[PDB]
């Protein structure tokens, strides 16, 4: 039940998922998510964090799917990582906006939104559904969990 | 390159909204462009969130999202094209409705609202400019910048929501949470619009004024008719106004059958604010209403 808990189950599963990367640590992703919430807490983006049980369950939802297996360096998994939190941000996040500053790691911002279209194009669905039906949060939430 | 632009329709914080042509097929069209390039501002974060929830809202009464184009430093949204919005139709008509096209109106917005509703979205943003207007009558409910998907529990909501005319009593008493409920206060308010001359019905200048024009009208919610009120974070004491304050004159295009189902709206508990779906069992729009 608590954020640490659940950032831990959620770093563990991408060193699972990302086996390509021998030198990615499991508290790498943990830090990446926690640097942008402070940042934009620090700037005045926003009054309160973002990264609450529910928005690291809603935020793991489109990891699982979006996030291959194929990825070939520690900065690629940050860029998909970062992009997949803007849209965690971006559809759940209580403040209407939120700066693309914190979330690029590319030099080429062309890729950084066709991953965007590409991602919603995908997972729209689900990230209505996660909302709309609960036995299906209850899911995802039990499977996050089972990731350690 | 896919799209001419004939003209253009609006520009704000939001962007820049054309008329256009498909090159292919030569179908009208409407067209936002979104700027990527200001990486120190959030605009394109809620054109992702309209985008995410138009994808999966597809009925004749909310605004059609045909495709979405990211080319340049842009990105393109592609809307079906509507002749203009409920606030230029009242200009264009003198405020003066036909009572069938109030009905009309409002029927095809309980309809949207209620699709949106049952699919587990909030609009949070009603507001006449918000409604598309074909000539043929149709009405499209549009702008999901500020909607969001609703079911997760959360500590809160954000209380920056619905512009200050159209936010209901427990929203500016400062609810942490609301429900669909927040969106039926709105179509209430646009109701009564449509019902007398095309104009706002509680245009405050502040909360506190906001309120006031408010319970003035439909008089100040009592502790057994709303008992949770004093409890709100940002509630304060308000005068006693009375509930015997005539709504004849507010909306006189409307008999008693209409005037039950603006209250059934205008109600301030927002658990008593009827839902799109029983609005749209209501006399009111039965065959048999006089
Ligand atoms: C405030 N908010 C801004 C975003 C806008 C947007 C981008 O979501 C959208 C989507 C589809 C649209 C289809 N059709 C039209 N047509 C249209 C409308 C008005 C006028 N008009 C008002 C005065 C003078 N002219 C003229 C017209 F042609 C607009 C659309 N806007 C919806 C409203």
């Amino acid at each position: 039940a608590s954020t640490s808990e659940l950032l831990r189950c959620l770093g563990e599963f991408l060193c699972r998922r990302c086996y390509r990367l021998k030198h990615l640590s499991p508290t790498d992703p943990v830090l990446w998510l926690r640097s942008v919430d402070r940042s934009l807490l620090l700037q005045g983006w926003q009054d309160q964090g973002f990264i609450t049980p529910a928005n690291v369950v809603f935020l793991y939802m489109l990891c699982r799917d979006v996030i291959s297996s194929e990825v070939g360096s520690d900065h690629e998994l940050q860029a998909v990582l970062l992009t997949c939190l803007y849209l965690s941000y971006s559809y759940m996040g209580n403040e209407i906006s939120y700066p693309l500053k914190p979330f690029l790691v590319e030099s080429c911002k062309e890729a950084f939104w066709d991953r965007c279209l590409s991602v919603i194009n995908l997972m729209s669905s689900k990230m209505l559904q996660i909302n709309a039906d609960p036995h299906y949060f209850t899911q995802v939430f039990s499977d996050l969990k089972n990731e350690s | 390159q896919k799209y001419e632009k004939l003209e253009k329709i609006g520009e704000g914080t939001y962007g820049t909204v054309f008329k256009a042509k498909n090159r292919e097929t030569h179908e009208i069209v409407a067209l936002k462009r979104v700027r990527l390039d200001d990486d120190d501002e959030g605009v394109p974060s809620s054109a992702l969130r309209e985008i995410c929830l138009l994808k999966e809202l597809k009925h004749k009464n909310i605004v059609r999202l045909h495709d979405v184009l990211h080319s340049d430093k842009k990105l393109t949204l592609v809307f079906e094209f509507c002749d203009q919005d409920l606030k230029k139709y009242f200009d264009s008509c003198n405020g003066d409705l036909d009572p069938e096209i109030v009905k009309s109106f409002l029927f095809q917005l309980l309809k949207g609202l209620g699709f949106c509703h049952s699919r587990n979205v909030l609009h949070r943003d009603l507001k006449p400019q918000n409604l598309l207007i074909n000539r043929n009558g149709e009405l499209k409910l549009a702008d999901f910048g500020l909607a969001r998907a609703f079911g997760i529990p959360v500590r809160c909501y954000s209380a920056e929501v619905v512009t200050l005319w159209y936010r209901p009593p427990d929203v500016l008493f400062g609810a942490k949470l609301y429900s669909t409920s927040i969106d039926m206060w709105s179509a209430g308010c646009i109701f009564a619009e449509l019902a007398n001359a095309g104009r706002p019905l509680f245009p405050g200048n502040d909360v506190d004024d906001q309120l006031k024009r408010i319970f003035r009208l439909l008089g100040t919610p009592t502790e057994e008719q709303w008992p949770s009120m004093t409890k709100l974070p940002d509630y304060k004491p308000y005068p006693m106004y009375p509930a015997t304050t005539s709504l004849v004159n507010v909306v006189p295009k409307l008999n008693a059958t209409g005037r039950d189902l603006l209250q059934n709206l205008l109600k301030c508990n927002p658990v008593q604010r009827i839902s799109a779906e029983e609005a749209l069992q209501h006399p009111y729009f039965s065959d048999f209403c006089p």
